[PDB]
């Protein structure tokens, strides 16, 4: 069932009447890069991994020596 | 007041027809007859997907 695109997936569960073919290009959402597609890979090898988004929250002392 | 038996419209024969004839369970017997020739409602899932409003989540 994750096979099937966004736009159509809603009109197959009887969401929309009119098909994603016979919309007018008013209710096309403007995007400004390219669309890719990934379905489902759970199993398969690419499946997501999730990670910190974001850096350790307290920083540590790089060391430097003196010479007195 | 609960009517005695002797206070009953119905014959003993006419009674004890349906008792030993066994009328109204033949009756609910033929309910779920009539109910093998009509249509069912399955849906095939990966093929045909069910409701969806715009408000679901």
């Amino acid at each position: 069932m994750s096979q099937v695109e966004p736009g159509w997936h809603f009109w197959l569960g009887y969401g929309v009447d009119t098909a994603p073919c016979n919309t007018p290009k008013e209710k096309l959402p403007i995007r400004a890069y390219p669309y890719k597609f990934q379905p489902n890979y759970t199993g398969t090898p690419g499946a997501f991994v999730t990670y910190n988004t974001l850096k350790p929250k307290i920083s540590a002392w790089e060391p430097v020596t003196k010479q007195r | 007041r609960p009517a005695t038996w002797e206070e009953s419209e119905e014959g003993a024969l006419s009674k004890a027809t349906k008792y030993f004839l066994l009328a109204e369970m033949f009756r609910g017997l033929y309910v779920v007859l009539e109910q093998f020739f009509r249509a069912p409602y399955t849906i095939y899932y990966p093929f045909e997907k069910g409701p969806v409003s715009p408000r679901f989540r």
